[PDB]
């Protein structure tokens, strides 16, 4: 049906666009952390062997 | 798996069954007609049923069969065998008082083995077990013995309390059972159930569509109470001299002004049978709240309880 | 509705709206289109009835969707006629912003459903009608079963009365907000009418209908100024004619053509019809529990010049009515007859004598439908009461006026101006004949140029 | 000395009255309908003594002031507030409510010490009796302690039953006292009492002369349910339409086929104000009297005790 | 009822008195006066219905918008009919003293509204009358929907019976003290008379 095709040939662009960008923006979220937790994890390792 | 009817229900059904056969109606016109007046679906449903077998041509009897669930073997049993020795009319009669017996007798047990029986069980001791169990609570109680006497002794020396529970037992049983010079002042008019009765009788064949006479003069060899009987021969003698039929009612006491002046409504509107129906309804259900009989039990059932502690005590 | 994606219903500008007797409803603006209606046979599978819609309203009912009226009807405030047309619909609008969160202006459905003749035979029968013009037509409306007994009680109820099996058969009017009128005739069930519920509705439609119409070639203007004297000086009459002759439109033309402004009327109706623009005028209508007669008879006792009686169908009325003709006010009223036995026999039959009537009824006006195939025609068929007579046949009348139907054309039969002379006096007698001979189309400018 | 009317007969009767002038009818005139309408003398007869004094000019309330044993001082100061402030028509309205507040909570708490009371108590603790009965039987049953334990840690623990105990007395108190998606399907719709109240309204200004539809657009302007409201506006409209009063009855679930039948042959007969005052009074005994106040007891009644039983054994 | 400020009402002595069918009814003494007029309609911005009425009339109703009527009213003494006039009245002198402390003789509302054919046939219609000598003649009188029922109910009641919708329709008869009487017809709310409700009165 295309009344919504030519939405679709209008408008998405910008949202594929902003899709990608809230997909990026998570994933960005996600290697953040997984940076915070190897700290934390090191952190612990220092406290081990100090205390060897 | 299902169910039968209430005690009510069928009791309300063979009376006006019973009532429409002796009248002379054929079994079916019958049928027809108790369905046509009933309030509850199940009830118009089975009936409808009922009378279906029965213009196929079986007997009433093999037609109540197909409800065995409602109508027991005993129930159909005195049907047929009222239809095997021609007296189908006196056997409906028969079945009708025994169904208004069985509904007042369920009402007056449980109010305040069947239920009945295991509630009369359970009554009739609940007390004289708290009793003994009170009195088996250790020794040296008030009134008992020490264990170390002969048990003869011991025994006989009780006999109070044994005595105290079986007065209690007694009681109860007295309660379950009962419950559940102007010569003419002395004899049993109408009462209550009585005018319930009629009034039911009388709202069934007005709307079936027999007119006021015939329903009066079938009414006449119906009804029980011996006075009521020659109060309705008055009415329906009245009635058929061309008086009318809420003056031939006033006469008599039995009937409220009220009931009197629906009626004297319902003989200038052509809706006597409906003006019947609502006053036996009002009347069938005054019946049924007619409340004393589950009062006194309690006042006998504590009161024995607690004339057996004091008993001993003392 | 189902049709099959939407985007198909809009490229073609079709839209399924029913299903009924196996076959689906089918509002189609192109339907020449062999190639689309093909296709949906084909994509439906359903036999088709196709009903030509405008583009436009295809396209807006395809876009807005009788499940948003399944909900709207719940709203006891929107069915209730005591609330101004004006606001009702307002709360529909509102109200339908549920679905989508606009104002839908003017749904013309939405409002169809709570906001010269209509024949309504049976169940599944195309109605017909008559045309000022085409007269006897067929029409592309039918009802089956169900919407028959749903128009029928739609009617029933509007012109305020209950039909039912118990009173199968209904003989209402409907008042037209615009104080138009329409008679009704009902029928519910099959009980009377076999073929199933029916109805049927000869429009009025008003706005009262002036001396104008010797227009419509129905009185003369010479027989028009001999009634506006008559009315003057306060000779009492009756409109009979069959149903639908045109009796209360003549009788509210009389009144409404004479200058009222300097005199009281005073009126009692079963309900409106009549309308009058003049200012000295109380308009009664039986309400629960009242009899004609309770507002007649309360009413004459005040002072009214003028007593006009909707027309007389309870005789405890009539005789009132006769009553105040004979203290000598000016009464008049309308009657259901078709010549003289039907009148005096029909008044006669509760109890007036004709001494009463006729001897203080002055003129009856019959009033005829004549057709010619497709004109319709109302003319005043012919009425002088005299008087009594002792040891009699009774009602002495002089016809005056005749309606020669062959010619279309009224002739004076016997009439002499030494008849009409009844006055008091000759300055009285004078004005009469004045107004004979000496004496624009909307009532309220023609009552006030009556007036001057 | 002399006694005050009964709580019924107040009821009704001012009921009637505030109905009457609430309807624009002159008071002396209201006062003689009710009077006229009335079935015991003795209201009659003053209704007659309290007109007498309102057409000599003096308020109701200086009126009513020579019956200080039937009305008290606060009922005529509400009165006599009313005819003060020019608002006798809604204190009227006020008092036929309080009325009919005042004899439906006499009836109740008095119906069933008397033998409602020794009735009350009975069944109140007649189930938590049991119970300490069965947990009385000795020792080491479901749920107890031995009894060397502490008294207090034994009294807690059992705490549960106390508890299951109390409970069942609660219901059986709220059963005593109480008792004595589709939106429109929700709505209270019109009751027994509304009907009655109607009936009576109806009755009242159609015996005192005023037509069907005047005495309805009173009505339907003092009617208090409001569903009953619009069913009584779509009533008048209906026949002021010119559609018979028995027909716009009809569409209505809330009068019976006779209800209906009856009204119908009164249309036909000139008799309305006979047909509406005896269904009135047939709808205020019915009333009055008023069966799943009953049923639902006895749910609660066993259905608690059980409930207990259950309850330690577990 | 509403104007411009107070004091232009007293200075053109013109006070407005309703508002029906979208026009404000405005009681005036100069109607002559294009200027105040038309200063009325730009400041209002309404349309207009003119009425003539007495300077002082005017004047009186600007200062009370009927006060002291408000209070004389619940005054039960008043209105009772058992009383005789000669008494009556001078309780309302004597209350009337409350105010300003004098007897006032004569007040010719204050008794207006306590102690051959007149046609009054609906709201906001202006009544009509048989003259002795004149007959059929219009009048100066009008009542709105409000005045109309009040009047009703008054000469309903005066008659001795009770007019509502219940029974809309009356047919009694006023006994003047002088003991002349006069038939009374009468209709209440617009259910039998959709005009409204109406009266009329043969001396």
């Amino acid at each position: 049906m295309d009344k919504y095709l030519d939405q679709f040939v209008k408008a998405p662009p910008a949202i594929k666009f902003g899709g990608l960008a809230f997909v990026v923006g998570a994933l960005t979220a996600a290697n953040f952390f997984m940076v915070i937790q190897p700290t934390e994890e090191e952190i612990g390792w220092a406290v081990a062997e100090r205390r060897k | 798996g299902f169910g039968g009817v209430e005690g009510k229900d069928i009791l309300v059904f063979t009376r006006q069954f019973a009532t429409m056969i002796d009248a002379g109606l054929p079994l079916v016109q019958c049928l027809d007609i108790l369905a046509s007046q009933m309030d509850n679906p199940s009830f118009k449903k089975v009936l409808f049923a009922i009378k279906s077998k029965v213009e196929q041509g079986s007997t009433f009897a093999d037609a109540l069969k197909e409800h065995p669930k409602v109508f027991d073997e005993l129930y159909v049993q005195l049907c047929a065998a009222g239809e095997v020795g021609g007296i189908l009319d006196a056997i409906l009669n028969r079945l009708a008082a025994y169904r208004e017996k069985n509904e007042k007798l369920k009402s007056k047990v449980k109010s305040a083995l069947v239920a009945i029986g295991v509630t009369a069980v359970l009554l009739l001791k609940v007390t004289p077990v708290f009793e003994k169990m009170f009195a088996d609570f250790g020794s040296e109680l008030p009134g008992p013995t020490q264990m170390i006497v002969n048990f003869s002794h011991m025994a006989q020396e009780y006999f109070f309390h044994v005595a105290g529970s079986i007065v209690a037992v007694v009681m109860s049983f007295t309660w379950s059972y009962r419950q559940p010079l102007f010569m003419p002042v002395f004899g049993p008019v109408l009462r209550k159930v009585a005018v319930a009765r009629f009034t039911r009788t009388l709202g069934t064949m007005i709307s079936s569509g027999v007119p006021i006479l015939d329903a009066l003069d079938v009414t006449a060899k119906t009804a029980g109470n011996r006075t009521v009987e020659d109060a309705i021969i008055y009415v329906r003698g009245k009635i058929a001299e061309g008086k009318n039929i809420a003056g031939p009612l006033a006469e008599t006491k039995v009937f409220p002004s009220m009931v009197v002046q629906m009626i004297g409504v319902g003989e200038a509107t052509g809706a006597m049978d409906t003006m019947l129906n609502k006053i036996a309804d009002f009347y069938d259900d005054e019946v049924d709240a007619a409340a004393m009989i589950e009062p006194v039990l309690m006042v006998f059932l504590g009161g024995v309880v607690g004339g057996f502690l004091i008993g001993m005590y003392l | 509705i189902k049709l099959v994606p939407k985007e198909v219903a809009e490229k073609h500008l079709v839209v399924p709206v029913n299903r009924a007797g196996p076959s689906l409803i089918v509002a189609m603006c192109d339907p020449s289109n062999i190639f689309a209606v093909d296709d949906l046979k084909f994509l439906t599978g359903y036999n088709i009835e196709t009903v030509v819609a405008s583009e436009v309203s295809i396209r807006e009912a395809i876009e807005r969707y009788k499940g948003p009226s399944l909900e709207d009807i719940v709203g006891d405030v929107g069915d209730d006629i005591e609330v101004t047309k004006e606001e009702t619909e307002n709360i529909d609008e509102m109200a339908k912003a549920a679905d989508d969160a606009p104002v839908v202006k003017l749904v013309n459905l939405i409002l169809m459903d709570a906001i010269s003749d209509i024949h309504v035979e049976p169940y599944e029968k195309d109605f017909r009608v008559r045309f000022r013009i085409d007269g006897v037509m067929y029409e592309v409306m039918r009802p089956p079963m169900k919407l028959r007994n749903a128009i029928t009680s739609r009617l029933k109820i509007m012109a305020s009365l209950d039909i039912s099996e118990r009173r199968l058969p209904q003989d209402g009017r409907i008042k037209i907000k615009m104080g138009g009128g329409k008679e009704m005739d009902f029928r519910v069930s099959v009980c009377p009418t076999l073929f199933g519920e029916k109805v049927v509705m000869r429009l009025l439609d008003k706005s009262n209908l002036q001396l104008d119409m010797t227009k419509l070639g129905f009185d003369a203007q010479p027989l028009a100024w001999f009634k506006e004297a008559i009315d003057r000086p306060y000779g009492m009459v009756l409109v009979t004619g069959p149903t639908g002759s045109g009796k209360t439109t003549t009788l509210y033309s009389a009144l409404s053509s004479l200058n009222g402004l300097d005199t009281n009327i005073c009126t009692a109706e079963d309900p409106v019809e009549f309308n009058f623009a003049g200012i000295n005028q109380v308009q009664m209508h039986d309400d629960i529990g009242l009899n004609f007669a309770a507002a007649l008879r309360s009413f004459l006792r005040q002072d009214p010049d003028i007593i006009m009686i909707g027309e007389i169908r309870d005789f405890e009325t009539a005789e009132i009515g006769v009553k105040a003709a004979l203290t000598g006010h000016l009464v008049l009223s309308t009657l259901h007859t078709n010549d003289a036995p039907g009148t005096v026999s029909r008044l006669l039959n509760m109890g007036i004598e004709p001494f009463l009537v006729t001897a203080s009824l002055n003129l009856i006006l019959a009033q005829r439908l004549a057709r010619r195939l497709c004109p319709a025609c109302k003319k005043p068929a012919e009425c002088r009461d005299c008087n009594d007579r002792g040891y009699r046949g009774r009602v002495a009348i002089y016809e005056v006026m005749p309606f020669w139907d062959g010619l279309k054309e009224l002739v004076i039969n016997g009439a002499s101006a030494a008849e009409l002379k009844q006055e008091a006096i000759r300055l009285g007698m004078s004005s009469l004949r004045m107004s004979g001979l000496r004496k624009a189309t909307t009532l309220e400018e023609v009552v006030g140029n009556t007036a001057p």
